């Protein structure tokens, strides 16, 4: 998958 | 004494011209409170901003060492301990944070007690120790009074939605945060302001609003000196460029790697971003993590194999993925990979179903493209592009 | 005196037990209000239910003639005149209604003035003299005080949504009606209650929740003696049976026809309902209106021609329909018909597009079936069934 | 079309 973060 | 005080004393003894430098750095605009902090225990700057900025200016390589020392010696009932709780959570310094938490929920200051219990719910939800339902119930029973914790009780849910691939509630919830109501703690207002910039950037990415996404991440970068937020800003900017500008996406991820040299977690995140980038562009992929059983990394193994028609190896990886539990967004990617391996339109329809459920308007461009390449009817594709899942 | 009183006195002279009967029919405990009403000009019953129930019991064949005389003779400032405005609107007696309206908006009683102005906005929106935006603005400027007009200002929007094929706002709006707040005028509360039963039956139909649809129409039938509401109850029950039970649908439409004999408009509605029914079941269709240029009737001409492979005639009719302006729900049906004539998948996708825009989950079963007959993938159909248009 | 009303 595509890494996502905040 | 605390290490930070010791170091500043020493350095001042060797060079007096430092205090003026620190004065402008700490926002103290008057070396007065600087003297007072050094000479008298328990002196705290009015804003945690001051000591943070000094540590970063004078001892940037020792920040954690010093701040863990300072924060865990503060009076838990103070405004400094509350500001330090946010400093610790923002930096993912889970040591400082969790100790401050178990101290604050026990103490007799009501403000610090409230911060402590709210951040405790955040950490428990983040570690999947409680469910979202139990977090919401607990937050309700707390009868939150401070504006800061009204804001953070929303922020913690947003973090949960983002990490579980449940994007549909986020836009409406983030609009309900009112940071302007925070007046006593400017460090917490400004840090929460960065948090909102980064979350907003992610929400815009998930809505496929790419220019707005980059705008909010730029605002985040301008607004902060916290590595954690800089990392996720470059990550999100780079992601927003995935389908259009290979070189600029790569440049943002490489910038992330360069600021991540000493942080294994952030480094791994940027390797994963480059891995996904190179699979999207069907390039040779030097970033794959072959020593991982996470869905993220295995999916990119399978994607790379599919790109190079190593279908047996791709099937072996998808076999491994079959024996792991997936969230809706992860499952959408799974069905995309299955569809490409099998050349099976029904898999792309399932992929689309789960992208709609997670409300991911960005990654859904992958199955749509595949369906279009396989000759899908134009009006139909338009329907799949524009219709939405009822949440 | 007025006709109803003249008639009741003469009938009393011939039969002296009537006062009792009229008492029980009118819900009164005894004939006191009857004598007051007969003997004194300008006397009004407590509840308008009383005089309506007597007229329907004793002079059913004269109901219009009598009530037009009675209502247009009432003091416009009274509660009975407000009750009569609702009685007239519910029955679509536009001649009684409009006179009561232009009289009430002029008078000096504030309640009647408010009823009159709101019902005026309903009539103007119903006749496409004002837009929904202008109706909403005017209603806002009225600063409505009475619970009755708070309810009716929502009901009139519901009627507008239903007649324009714009079904998505209806479910939320109808829940905001609170008739229990209506305490002074029980006739208006009970008639509005019937109104909500019928509208709710249509909402359930449009949501493809057929058992619920029929339940609400049965509640409507039980709660009323007004022909208009009985007509739309049998229409909606019959419609709910269109795709499943030809004989019972037909029986309900013919029941509606049987109580509608003397009303050209209602008779036409049941002819159109039976016409659509027979086209859905692809039967010989004796109900087609060949002397009409309405979209409703032309569509059923084309549908019948297509059913019987008269494709040239069907094409001539769809040609006529191309040169007419359609709302979304009408357009959805148009694309369904084109898709059947041309055996064209893209038309059925457009039909689905506009059924989703109108939020019609019932009639969308027609293009879905056709797509299924042409071999559309089952997962795709499931996806199209479950996704929605975002308004 | 299908007639509708309320």
């Amino acid at each position: 998958g595509m890494p996502r973060g905040a | 004494m605390e290490l930070i005080r010791i170091a500043m004393k020493k350095d001042l003894e060797n060079d007096n011209s430092l205090m003026n430098k620190w004065a402008t750095v700490a926002g103290l605009k008057n070396p007065n409170p600087l003297y007072d902090f050094l000479n008298h225990d328990g002196k705290t700057f009015n804003e945690f901003s001051s000591i943070v900025n000094i540590v970063k200016s004078q001892y940037p390589d020792r920040e954690y060492e010093l701040m863990k020392d300072y924060c865990l010696n503060l009076d838990v009932k103070t405004k400094a301990a509350r500001s330090a709780l946010e400093y610790a959570d923002a930096n993912m310094f889970f040591e400082i944070e969790d100790v401050l938490i178990d101290s604050m929920i026990s103490c007799s200051n009501m403000k610090s007690k409230e911060y402590g219990k709210v951040y405790k719910i955040h950490r428990e939800l983040s570690n999947s120790v409680i469910t979202e339902f139990e977090a919401v119930k607990r937050l309700g029973k707390l009868n939150i009074k401070t504006p800061e914790m009204n804001s953070f009780s929303r922020l913690l849910l947003l973090y949960h939605y983002l990490s579980t691939g449940n994007f549909s509630p986020m836009a409406q919830l983030i609009k309900q945060i009112d940071l302007s109501e925070i007046s006593e703690n400017m460090y917490i207002r400004n840090t929460y302001q960065t948090r909102v910039h980064v979350l907003m950037s992610n929400i815009k990415l998930n809505e496929n609003s790419l220019e707005e996404c980059r705008e909010y991440s730029k605002k985040a970068l301008e607004s902060t000196n916290i590595l954690r937020f800089q990392v996720f800003s470059y990550l999100t900017i780079g992601n927003s460029l995935l389908f259009s500008n290979y070189e600029l996406a790569q440049e943002n991820f490489l910038k992330g790697l360069s600021i991540s040299v000493q942080n294994e977690n952030y480094n791994m995140i940027f390797q994963q971003a480059l891995c996904f980038l190179n699979n999207v562009w069907r390039k040779e992929n030097k970033w794959i993590n072959f020593e991982s059983d996470s869905i993220m990394d295995l999916q990119e193994q399978a994607h790379c194999f599919i790109n190079f028609n190593e279908n047996s190896k791709a099937k072996e990886v998808l076999d491994k993925l079959d024996l792991l539990v997936h969230n809706d967004n992860e499952l959408a990617m799974h069905y995309y990979l299955k569809g490409r391996l099998e050349q099976n339109k029904a898999c792309f329809y399932s992929s689309i179903e789960y992208f709609k459920k997670s409300n991911d308007k960005f990654l859904i461009r992958l199955p749509l493209l595949e369906l279009q390449k396989m000759g899908e009817n134009q009006k139909l594709l338009e329907l799949l592009l524009l219709l939405e899942h009822h949440h």
